[PDB]
Order: structure tokens, then C-alpha cells, then sequence
RNA sequence: AUCUAUAAUAGUUUUUC
RNA sequence: ACCUCUGAAUAAACUAUU
RNA sequence: AGUAGUAACAAGAG
């Protein structure tokens, strides 16, 4: 979380060079899941060992 | 500048930097589903390797098999069984001829082995393949339950505790017309009856599964597990072979180590100057090309009829069971196949048992015409296999018959200008020839080559090489005037082995010495080795420094031991201390080498027998690299997968298998120490020594008649509770 | 000067088209 | 569907340690 | 999909 905090510049994310055998807008929504949950832990002012 | 690693060989030889060669850092490969295509594909081979050889039909099993011997002599380079008879009898003549003596006294030797040998020699191994599961057993279990069921058909001559009673015990147990077995399902038992042709085929099967984890081969490949009925033959057809191999300049077998290199380097050095100087000497890195698919049986039972000429009857019995078996030996499939469905998104298992009448349009072309060539050869599951020795048996009589060949190179055999010599190890050889000229040392590798195919022996054209005497390569060993260090070969030794704490630190710093030892270990390197060890050891096992804040499960003990404590060096690594460990002591336990910068306290709880982790005294539970044994020699738990099958009652028969085992370790101190011997039952033995040791404590006044005659009543209670 | 204890455990070595 | 269990042992020789 | 490679995993059993 600090390290991730340490970065400014977060824009929207989009696919630049898609996978081609894949489904796309499951691994963007992958990612906006994970900054979501790292907020989710970020807000519960008791950082688990594991998420 | 591009990185080329591979030309630092152009100013460091290849031998010097051998060690880079060896790629063993990453993960072996493995093998992932069945191995039946790999049997199936040695099975074909195998019976390709001697498709010219007379076919005949088993009387006995009704097996097809292939005998090769005696077959037509190859006209090309290509790998075949046709060997003759006559040659191999003659091999073994002649080295007899150059080593007087060396079959008779090995056949002494071997007679007093096979005499003394007892029936638990066959619990030393892994696994072995169970007939009255058709499965893999643990090889005590496998001898119980064969023994088991040999007293429920009446084949009671294994209670001697001879090995070669057990063996008559098979024999018979082969003339028998119906062996009964039980069974378990979901947990009742069954019995099953078998006939004598199926006994027989399941005696006769080999089982088979891939290998796992093997360095430098691309493909996997099959390897073979025996079953109960023939490792007693085996062992003692070895014993003979191990006895005649001690006795040879030649072999590479039973030596390892230093003094297989020490041997290697003094024949080698030998070779060199019983050499003329005026004469070229060449050696012949040689690999042979399938030598297991290739020897056949019956050759070894020549072999073996011929090294005990002059010889009784019985000990020639005896040594001749062992080729009998090999040579009607049936296979094991394995597993079968997996079949997907794309379209349902379905899998299933097929057994290997269905292959003989099963459609073939599921299978690719491959696994398809593997099928149609073995179907011919498939019986009761399994698949007939005569040519050939399996895997990995066998091995010094192998190493016999290539130092036959090796001796078959001298002069008086030769009769020419030309001789040769070299080491032979069950299938790898390497070979120095000498010759007045370059014509002379292809001759003799014309002679040598040819000679070996008349007795089934294919050197490997594209994995030899010959070059000038003074480097080669034998058994993994690299020769450049003498041999090299390799350092990549041990070093996946090193690490967390995985016994417990103690164990694996003993293991650690005991790795680090032998190889500064043996394989040139520098140093710097081994204290950096040490370092890198007890990064893992703590990584592993949880037990960092007291003094960290590495937040892990245990720390919080760690630091509560670390705080209450006065000398933190005396404190083990496995309780958080400090690494007290360099090159001057890397031979000493680590609880000895702190042993006097230890709390009083904390000693006496590290060292107390009366602790549940490890079952004036001192801590004992096979203390294998545990000088002293501590609350850290804890034993880890044991795998819980059996419960879910129908063989879980297994494990309360070994709960109390254990049980009567303390109980008569009670009754006798010796038996730990030195495995007791007898013909008489537990309760038995148990009862007269409790009767001679009450009588003799009356004796000496140690206990008073009224105890005396206590033990004397529970003891007829006893031998009263022992008929009903 | 000679010199395979026994046993247990782990590790190492041992490839056709 | 809940529930319950489970996380997977070739051969030989050798080497190391006990 | 992916791992992977001559056969598998992508949970299995009750
Ligand atoms: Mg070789």
C-alpha cells in the first residue's frame, strides 16, 4: 500500500496490446478489482497478514 | 557485447569447468499421467530388438514368447538380441581361463551367504509389487501379506526364517492348483480364489511406471518394480555376481566413491604402463545402445549354469530360479489412458486392463499402433515379455559379461598385434586399445565391436568416441589425467533435507565439509554455503533470530524465549540463537558446540527425556545425523491420504503390530539393539524367558517366593489363554 | 600392515525411432 | 445442495550420518 | 485461457 501510495499518476487503464488467445476485460477488471481491494484493506485500519 | 558463457571453454578446459555443464539448479523433469505408453513402447521395442527369433507359446501361462538366442548373425550396425550361446559360454571360459579360481571360491562365498541369509532381507527396499493387490506395496508389507497368505494355503516353510526357505515356500506355492487371497471394499473382506495359471501369471509380473525427476534425458521413460515371489532369487543370483566382481580389475561395480575412483585411476595408470612405448594407445568413451533391451535371460542362465559347474545341485537350483522367472516374466501395463471429451467437458480413466478388446478410434495414431503390436502379446492384463531385462536388475551380472568381453582383449586371445582392456560398470565401459599403428587400433575396435555383438552387446555408435588414452568419461566421472572435481552433481544436496530442526542442521553443515572435502569446495565458497544454509534453515523452519521482528506464527515464542534468556549464545538456531558455525567446526553437533553457553535452565528443557515431542536418561525416541537428540528431533505427521481408501484398516493393524513389539522389546533389552532370532512365537518366547528370569531372581534372592509364584500363576494363565 | 561391520534414513549415479 | 475426508512411497549399487 | 509436453493439471473421493 505505501509503495503503491509513493506512485502519482494512476490514469484509467486500457488495453494496450491485448491478449489474443484471452478475454480481455476479465484481466482489466482483474486489475480495478485488486485497486479495489487495496483500498478495502487500506480503509480497515487493521492490514491483515493476507487478503 | 553479447555474453557468451560458452567460451570461457576456450581458455579453461572442459573437464576444469565441467561443473557448468550441469543445468541443475532448476527443477528435474517429471512425468504427468500414465505410463503405459512408455511400457508398451519398450515392450515393442524389446520384442523388435529379436523379431527374428523363434516364437513359441508358454505351456505354463500361455504367454507368446520370443527366443532370440541362436538367431541369424546381423548384417548391419542396427541393435539386436541375436546372441550366440557358444560365444557367451566361451567369454565366461575364457575369464575363468585368465582368473583361476574366481567362479569357485565366488560360489563358496555365495553358498555360505545363500545358507545364512534370513527371510527379512527382503523388507530392505522401497516398494515391492504386491500380487495379492496388484499394486505397489511397502516391501514389509508386500513380504506380511505374502507370508499371510502362504500360511492360509498351507506353505508354512518360510517359518524357519530362512531366505531360501521362503524360496522353496514359492516354489511350492507355484505347484499349488488354487492360491486364495482377501480382499477389502467399502471395510469387509472377501475372499478371492485364484487358479494356478493366474497365480502363476501374477508371480511372473513385473510392475511398471515412469521415472520422475531424471537429469539429461529429454523423453521419459518406463522403469519396473519385482514382485515378492522373485527378489529372493534376485538377490542371491546378485550376491554371486557382487562375489565374482570383487575379483575383477575391471569392474565398476560394487565400488563407489573415492575408492571407485582410487580403483579407476590404478587400472587406468596400470594400462598405461604395461603399455609399450613404442605403440599407439587409444581409449573409447563407450555407451552401449539399449543393454538391457537387448540381454536376454536366458544368456544369464548360461552364464550362471556355467560360473557353477562342479557345484550341488541345490546351490545351482537356487541360482538358476532367478533367469527362469526373468525369462517367462510378464509386464504391467500401468495406469491406462485419460479420454476428454471437448464437446461434453467430460474426462475418464481407462485401465490398462481393457486395452485387449477395447475400440481403437479413441487413440491417435501412435497409442494405435503401439496397441496393435502388443495385442498379440497381452494376457491377464498384462503383457509378455521374454526378451530383455527390465530395469535396473541384474546390474553386476551385466558388469560380468562386459569384463568377460574386456578380458576376452589380450594377446594370447587376440593373437595378434593389437590388445585391449578398460572398466566396465553394468552397461557403461570404457575401452584402451593398443596398437603398433592407426590400422592396428581400428582393428581392434573392429574386433572389440563385433565381439560384443556376438554376445548382444550394440556399443552406441552416436554416444562413443575415441581419442587418444589419457581423458575419458565413465559413469559420470570425467577423466582428464586423473579426475575431475564436480561440483554441480552434489549440489542439490545442499539445503533443507526435511528430517526435523536438529537433523537438518547436522545434514547442512556435514554437506558443506564433505564437499569442501571431496569436490574442491573452496573456503569462501563453504562459508558462503554456510550462510546461505541457515538463510533456508531459518526461512524454513521459522526459527529467525530472537532478536528480528520476521513476523511469522512462532516469532512471538521466539522472542519470549529470547527475552527470559541470559546467554543468547547458547540458544540453538532452531530456538532463535545465534549461528555459531565456520569452517573449523563444521564437524561438531550444534548442540555439543554450544553445549557450555547454555542456560542451566534452558538446557535442562532442550535436553529432558520426559518431553511428548520425541517418544539419569537422555532424549531417545534411527537418530540418522542426530548426535543428541533434543525437543527439536520431533517427527513430522505422516500422510492421511489412506483413510479415504479400503485399506485403512492397515493402520490399525500396525497400531497394534507396534504394540506387541514394545511389549516384547520388554521381555528382551537386545532386541532393538540386535534384531532377535527364532523359530518360536512372540508369547512363547516371551513366556520362557519371563519363567528362567523369575526362576533365576529366586535364585539370587532378588524377588521373594510369594512374587515367584505370582508370575509362575499369570504364566499358566498365560500358556492356558495361548490354545483357546 | 590389514580393514565391504549390522541396521535405518536421506542423497547421488545408472537416454530407441 | 449443504456436509465430510484427503494434498500422494521404482530397482540396484554407492556415498554421508547415526 | 494458462501451466505443460508424447499426458496430464486446470480438485478428487465419500
Ligand atoms: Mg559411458
Amino acid at each position: 500500500i505505501k509503495c503503491m501510495k509513493t506512485f502519482f499518476g494512476w490514469k484509467e487503464p486500457n488495453i494496450i496490446k491485448p491478449h489474443e488467445k484471452g478475454i480481455n476485460p476479465n484481466y482489466l477488471l482483474t486489475w480495478k478489482q485488486v485497486l479495489a481491494e487495496l483500498q478495502d484493506i487500506e480503509n480497515e485500519e487493521k492490514i491483515p497478514r493476507t487478503k | 557485447m553479447d555474453v557468451n558463457p560458452t567460451l570461457l571453454f576456450l581458455k579453461v578446459p572442459v573437464q576444469n569447468a565441467i561443473s557448468t555443464t550441469f543445468p541443475y539448479t532448476g527443477d528435474p523433469p517429471y512425468s504427468h499421467g500414465t505410463g503405459t505408453g512408455y511400457t508398451m513402447d519398450t515392450v515393442n521395442r524389446t520384442h523388435k530388438y529379436s523379431e527374428k527369433g523363434k516364437w513359441t507359446t508358454n505351456t505354463e501361462t500361455g504367454a507368446p514368447q520370443l527366443n532370440p538366442i541362436d538367431g541369424p548373425l546381423p548384417e548391419d550396425n542396427e541393435p539386436s538380441g541375436y546372441a550366440q550361446t557358444d560365444c557367451v559360454l566361451e567369454a565366461m571360459a575364457f575369464l575363468e581361463e585368465s582368473h583361476p579360481g574366481i567362479f569357485e571360491n565366488s560360489c563358496l562365498e555365495t553358498m555360505e551367504i545363500v545358507q545364512q541369509t534370513r527371510v527379512d532381507k527382503l523388507t530392505q527396499g522401497r516398494q515391492t509389487y504386491d500380487w495379492t493387490l496388484n499394486r505397489n506395496q511397502p516391501a514389509a508389507t508386500a513380504l506380511a501379506n505374502t507370508i499371510e497368505v502362504f500360511r492360509s494355503n498351507g506353505l508354512t516353510a518360510n517359518e524357519s526364517g530362512r531366505l531360501i526357505d521362503f524360496l522353496k515356500d514359492v516354489m511350492d506355492s507355484m505347484d499349488k492348483e488354487e492360491m486364495e487371497i482377501t480382499t477389502h471394499f467399502q471395510i469387509g473382506k472377501k475372499k478371492q480364489r485364484l487358479n494356478k495359471r493366474s497365480y502363476l501369471i501374477r508371480a511372473l509380473t513385473l510392475n511398471t511406471m515412469t521415472k520422475d525427476a531424471e537429469r539429461g534425458k529429454l523423453k521419459r521413460r518406463a522403469i519396473a518394480t519385482p514382485g515378492m515371489q522373485i527378489r529372493g532369487f534376485v538377490y542371491f543370483v546378485e550376491a554371486l555376481a557382487r562375489s565374482i566382481c570383487e575379483k575383477l580389475e575391471q569392474s565398476g561395480l560394487p565400488v563407489g566413491g573415492n575408492e571407485k575412483k582410487a580403483k579407476l585411476a590404478n587400472v587406468v595408470r596400470k594400462m598405461m604402463t604395461n603399455s609399450q612405448d613404442t605403440e599407439l594407445s587409444f581409449t573409447i568413451t563407450g555407451d552401449n545402445t539399449k543393454w538391457n533391451e537387448n540381454q536376454n535371460p536366458r544368456m544369464f542362465l548360461a552364464m550362471i549354469t556355467y560360473i557353477t559347474r562342479n557345484q550341488p545341485e541345490w546351490f545351482r537350483n537356487v541360482l538358476s530360479i532367478a533367469p527362469i522367472m526373468f525369462s517367462n516374466k510378464m509386464a504391467r501395463l500401468g495406469k491406462g489412458y485419460m479420454f476428454e471429451s471437448k464437446s461434453m467437458k467430460l474426462r475418464t480413466q481407462v485401465p490398462a486392463e481393457m486395452l485387449a478388446n477395447i475400440d481403437l478410434k479413441y487413440f491417435n495414431k501412435s497409442t494405435r499402433e503401439k496397441i496393435e503390436k502388443i495385442r498379440p502379446l497381452l494376457i491377464d492384463g498384462t503383457a509378455s515379455l521374454s526378451p530383455g531385462m527390465m530395469m535396473g536388475m541384474f546390474n553386476m551380472l551385466s558388469t560380468v559379461l562386459g569384463v568377460s568381453i574386456l578380458n576376452l582383449g589380450q594377446k594370447k586371445y587376440t593373437k595378434t598385434t593389437y590388445w585391449w582392456d578398460g572398466l566396465q560398470s553394468s552397461d557403461d565401459f570404457a575401452l584402451i586399445v593398443n596398437a603398433p599403428n592407426h590400422e592396428g587400433i581400428q582393428a581392434g575396435v573392429d574386433r572389440f565391436y563385433r565381439t560384443c555383438k556376438l554376445v548382444g552387446i550394440n556399443m552406441s555408435k552416436k554416444k562413443s568416441y575415441i581419442n587418444r588414452t589419457g581423458t575419458f568419461e565413465f559413469t559420470s566421472f570425467f577423466y582428464r589425467y586423473g579426475f575431475v572435481a564436480n561440483f554441480s552433481m552434489e549440489l542439490p544436496s545442499f539445503g533443507v533435507s526435511g528430517i526435523n530442526e536438529s537433523a537438518d542442521m547436522s545434514v547442512g553443515v556435514t554437506v558443506i565439509k564433505n564437499n569442501m572435502i571431496n569436490n574442491d569446495l573452496g573456503p569462501a565458497t563453504a562459508q558462503m554455503a554456510l550462510q546461505l544454509f541457515i538463510k533456508d534453515y531459518r526461512y524454513t523452519y521459522r526459527c529467525h533470530r530472537g532478536d528480528t521482528q520476521i513476523q511469522t506464527r512462532r516469532a512471538f515464542e521466539l522472542k519470549k524465549l529470547w527475552e527470559q534468556t541470559r546467554s543468547k549464545a547458547g540458544l540453538l538456531v532452531s530456538d532463535g540463537g545465534p549461528n555459531l558455525y565456520n569452517i573449523r567446526n563444521l564437524h561438531i553437533p550444534e548442540v555439543c558446540l554450544k553445549w557450555e553457553l547454555m542456560d542451566e535452565d534452558y538446557q535442562g528443557r532442550l535436553c529432558n527425556p520426559m518431553n511428548p515431542f520425541v517418544s539419569n536418561a537422555v532424549v531417545m525416541p534411527s537418530m540418522e545425523y542426530d548426535a543428541v537428540a533434543t525437543t527439536h528431533s520431533w517427527i513430522p505427521k505422516r500422510n492421511r491420504s489412506i483413510l479415504n481408501t479400503s485399506q485403512r484398516g492397515i493402520l490399525e493393524d500396525e497400531q497394534m503390530y507396534q504394540k506387541c513389539c514394545n511389549l516384547f522389546e520388554k521381555f528382551f533389552p537386545s532386541s532393538s539393539y540386535r534384531r532377535p532370532v527364532g523359530i518360536s512365537s512372540m508369547v512363547e518366547a516371551m513366556v520362557s524367558r519371563a519363567r528362567i528370569d523369575a526362576r533365576i531372581d529366586f535364585e539370587s534372592g532378588r524377588i521373594k517366593k510369594e512374587e515367584f509364584a505370582e508370575i509362575m500363576k499369570i504364566c499358566s494363565t498365560i500358556e492356558e489363554l495361548r490354545r483357546q
